[PDB]
């Protein structure tokens, strides 16, 4: 159903709509990518990420 | 006639030879004397447990009724004289009690037992089977026999030890059975009674309490038990959380009281620190310290891990008692029981004393009040939970609340099997 | 927990654990970050002296990896009541920051709006803790986790004996009998989106544990992200 309604705006985390158009952001400890529609970590152990070291 | 409502000197009193030796308030409905004859037993109970402890293996469970073992030898104190009695007086600490008591004592001990009999059976079950045994030939006193009836329960039962000894032995046993309605049996072993066994002491008890607060079987499962021999074990481990009275003494041993129905009879357990060896506790055990363990108890929300267990004990009390100072009572050459006979020629003594105790402990218990609570059931736990996982060497105590009598004493060493 | 399973190494790193001076757990936490822990309000009510242990999956046997932090600042939502269990939440600031490692990492905090539209609409979430395992059974030795279908608010209410604040929310299986239980309060209820988990609600109360037609009540985080990070600034 339009913008964020459809597949959560091809983002990786949060969806909004500043200026009648899709926009993405990210949880603290993350940094949106240059492509703008994906969240690239900022450190090793970031929130929501099951610790998996093997 | 019923003793539980019949003061002494209402029956032939003041017997032969009565011994004499060269601020703590009395509880509710209680007789100054009972509470006395009672605290005496306490004094006696620790010493005895200790000795009886060395007699066995730190790995064998222990169980018994000091009060019984105590009351029985009180039917001897009754008809004893000279140097023999004195002993029976200082080994069962009956020398602390006042005049009157230290005489009619045999009576009170009864008036005591009754009290401890009701409250117990009222909600739970306590069976006892105890009698004195002597050979025919010997002509036992008429009086003592009358006393012994309306005080210890029954008269003395003459048997043909000399004639068909064993025929008589296995005759006693059966008697115990037809009294303890099965539960206790073989009170007396084989090679205990021969053609010389003139007099033997026989007291035996069975007990299975009722938890004030049950234990769900559904919360019972096989877990480990870390024996004192180092070994491992798998026993039925019960479990329940609730508010109980409890105390962790400075030393660290853990004192837990679990009441039976009606809070008239509780069974405190003594679980030492893992650093501590249940033995050291036993080596260091005093009446004074039995006090500390209880004197200060608080009601908390503690989780209890307790095993389900059974314990049947049969043993000759003579062995021990002797070492404790009672000598004459068992030596023909030098006795002094002219109260039960007085005719032979110093030919009356005690060959042995057989005490057989048996304890049962399953999850059972109940009050079942109701589903008396229908409110928001927060899903958090009691911030101040305390745990008592007696999955290792722990003592047992069964007492009366007001009077504070130590009905049963005992130890849980090997539960599993 | 009642049913569910056992968090295999690193499946619920955010789970935290409040314990007492006698050392005993009794309220789940939710690592929000290196300093703040997210727990229930009723958890601290009649409490007295405790601490937070992180990344520990077994209580009967301590084997490093586990850490014990102290509480510098406790903050219960001032408007909480044991008579409505509304506003059952609180934030915990520790004295010395956590050191992230296996079994230890936070869970993310959604953004109100997005949250209410993307996690809350989702089918399930994962509560976890060391609660019991039957209404009045034994405590868990290990850290169980269990999935839980979100429940229709309007239905939650018809099943509930006690009112349901818009601060609360339900999670349970209509007929299957599994749920959160005593010892679990304050624990996390995280909902996944893509490869990330966000905390959505806090383990609050419920009637019994897994009763017929009864649901799991959780503090709707999504309706406190404000009071939260506000608290997260003392
Ligand atoms: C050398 O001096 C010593 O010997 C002399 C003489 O002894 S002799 O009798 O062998 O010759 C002693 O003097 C004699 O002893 C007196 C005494 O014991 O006080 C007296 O005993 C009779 O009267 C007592 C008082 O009765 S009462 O009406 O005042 O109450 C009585 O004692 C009471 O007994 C009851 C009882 O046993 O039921 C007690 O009840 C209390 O406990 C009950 C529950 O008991 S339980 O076992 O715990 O379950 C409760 O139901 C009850 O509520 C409770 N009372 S409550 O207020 O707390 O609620 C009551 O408290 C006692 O006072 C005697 O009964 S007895 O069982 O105690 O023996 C009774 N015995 S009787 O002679 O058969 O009638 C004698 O009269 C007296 O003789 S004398 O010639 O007048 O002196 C002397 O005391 C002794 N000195 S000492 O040895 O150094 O101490
Ligand atoms: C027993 O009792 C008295 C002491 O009161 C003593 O003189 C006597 O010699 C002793 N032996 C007996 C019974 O003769
Ligand atoms: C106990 O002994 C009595 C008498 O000998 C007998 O009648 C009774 O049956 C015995 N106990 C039972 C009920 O078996
Ligand atoms: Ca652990």
């Amino acid at each position: 159903r339009k913008l964020c309604s459809l597949d959560n705006g091809d983002c990786d985390q949060f969806c909004h709509e500043e200026q009648n158009s899709v926009v993405c952001s990210c949880a603290r400890g993350y940094t949106l990518a240059d492509n703008g529609k994906a969240c690239i970590p900022t450190g090793p152990y970031p929130c929501g990420k099951q610790t998996l070291e093997r | 006639v019923d003793i539980c409502t019949a003061k002494p000197r209402d029956i032939p009193m003041n017997p032969m030879c009565i011994y004499r030796s060269p601020e703590q308030k009395i509880p509710e409905a209680t007789n100054r004397r009972v509470w006395e004859l009672s605290k005496a037993n306490s004094r006696f109970a620790t010493t005895f447990y200790q000795h009886l402890a060395d007699s066995k293996n730190d790995n064998d469970n222990i169980f018994l009724s000091p009060l019984s073992i105590s009351t029985a030898f009180a039917m001897t104190k009754l008809g004893a004289c000279n140097d023999t009695l004195q002993q029976l007086m200082e080994v069962f600490k009956f020398d602390t009690i006042s005049e009157k008591t230290s005489d009619q004592i045999h009576f009170f001990f009864a008036k005591l037992n009754c009290r401890l009999y009701r409250k117990a059976n009222k909600a739970s079950k306590l069976v006892s089977a105890n009698r004195l045994f002597g050979d025919k030939s010997l002509t036992f006193n008429e009086t003592y026999q009358d006393i012994s009836e309306l005080v210890y329960g029954a008269k003395l039962q003459p048997l043909d030890f000399k004639e068909n000894a064993e025929q008589s032995r296995a005759a006693i046993n059966k008697w115990v059975s037809n009294k303890t309605e099965g539960r206790i049996t073989d009170v007396i072993p084989s090679e205990a009674i021969n053609e010389l066994t003139v007099l033997v002491l026989v007291n035996t008890i069975y007990f299975k309490g009722l938890w004030k607060s049950k234990f769900s079987p559904e919360n019972t499962r096989k877990e480990l038990f870390y024996k004192a021999d180092g070994e491992s074990c798998s026993a039925s481990m019960m479990y329940q959380e609730g508010k109980f009275r409890y105390r962790r003494v400075a030393e660290g041993t853990q004192v837990l009281e679990l009441p039976f129905k009606g809070d008239d009879i509780t069974m405190v357990l003594i679980l030492p620190k893992p650093e501590k060896s249940l033995a050291k506790v036993e080596k260091e055990l005093t009446p004074e310290v039995l006090q500390e363990w209880l004197d200060e108890l608080e009601e908390m929300m503690l989780v209890v891990h307790m095993p389900r267990f059974r314990i049947e004990d049969g043993f000759s009390l003579k062995e021990q008692l002797q070492d404790m100072g009672l000598v004459d009572l068992f030596s023909p050459a030098a006795s002094a029981l002219p109260g039960i006979v007085a005719e032979g020629r110093d030919d009356l003594y005690v060959s042995d004393a057989f005490h057989k105790a048996f304890l049962e402990v399953n999850e059972e218990g109940s009050e079942a009040a109701a589903s008396t609570a229908v409110v928001i059931a927060g899903r958090s736990l009691n911030p101040n939970r305390v745990t008592f996982k007696a999955n290792r060497p722990f003592l047992v105590f069964i007492r009366e609340v007001p009077l504070n009598t130590i009905i049963f004493m005992g130890r849980v060493a090997n539960p599993c099997v | 927990i009642v049913g569910g399973q056992e968090c295999k190494d690193g499946e619920c790193p955010w789970q935290a654990l409040l314990i007492n001076e006698e050392n005993e757990g009794f309220c789940g936490g939710t690592i929000l970050s290196e300093f703040y822990i997210l727990t229930a309000a009723h958890c601290l009510y009649q409490a007295k002296r405790f601490k937070v242990r992180v990344g520990d999956r077994n209580t009967e046997q301590e084997e490093g990896g586990e850490a014990v932090h102290e509480v510098e600042v406790v903050i219960k939502h001032n408007r909480f009541t044991k008579e409505t269990y509304d506003f059952d939440i609180a934030v915990l600031r520790l004295k010395t920051p956590i050191t992230f490692r296996m079994n230890v990492a936070p869970a993310c905090l959604p953004e109100r709006d997005w949250a209410e539209s993307t996690l809350m609409t989702q089918k399930t979430g994962i509560v976890s803790g060391f609660g019991r395992t039957h209404e009045k059974g034994r405590q868990s030795t290990r850290l169980k986790m269990l999935e839980v279908p979100y429940v229709d608010r309007n239905s939650c209410k018809l099943s509930s004996s006690f009112i349901i604040t818009q601060n609360m929310f339900c999670a349970g299986y209509d007929t299957k009998q599994e749920d959160a239980c005593q010892g679990d309060a304050g624990g996390p209820h995280v909902t996944r989106f893509k490869d990330t988990y966000f905390v959505t609600g806090i383990v609050s109360w419920g009637e019994g544990c897994a009763r017929k037609g009864k649901y799991g009540i959780y503090t709707k985080v999504t309706a406190f992200l404000k009071w939260i990070d506000r608290s997260m600034k003392t």
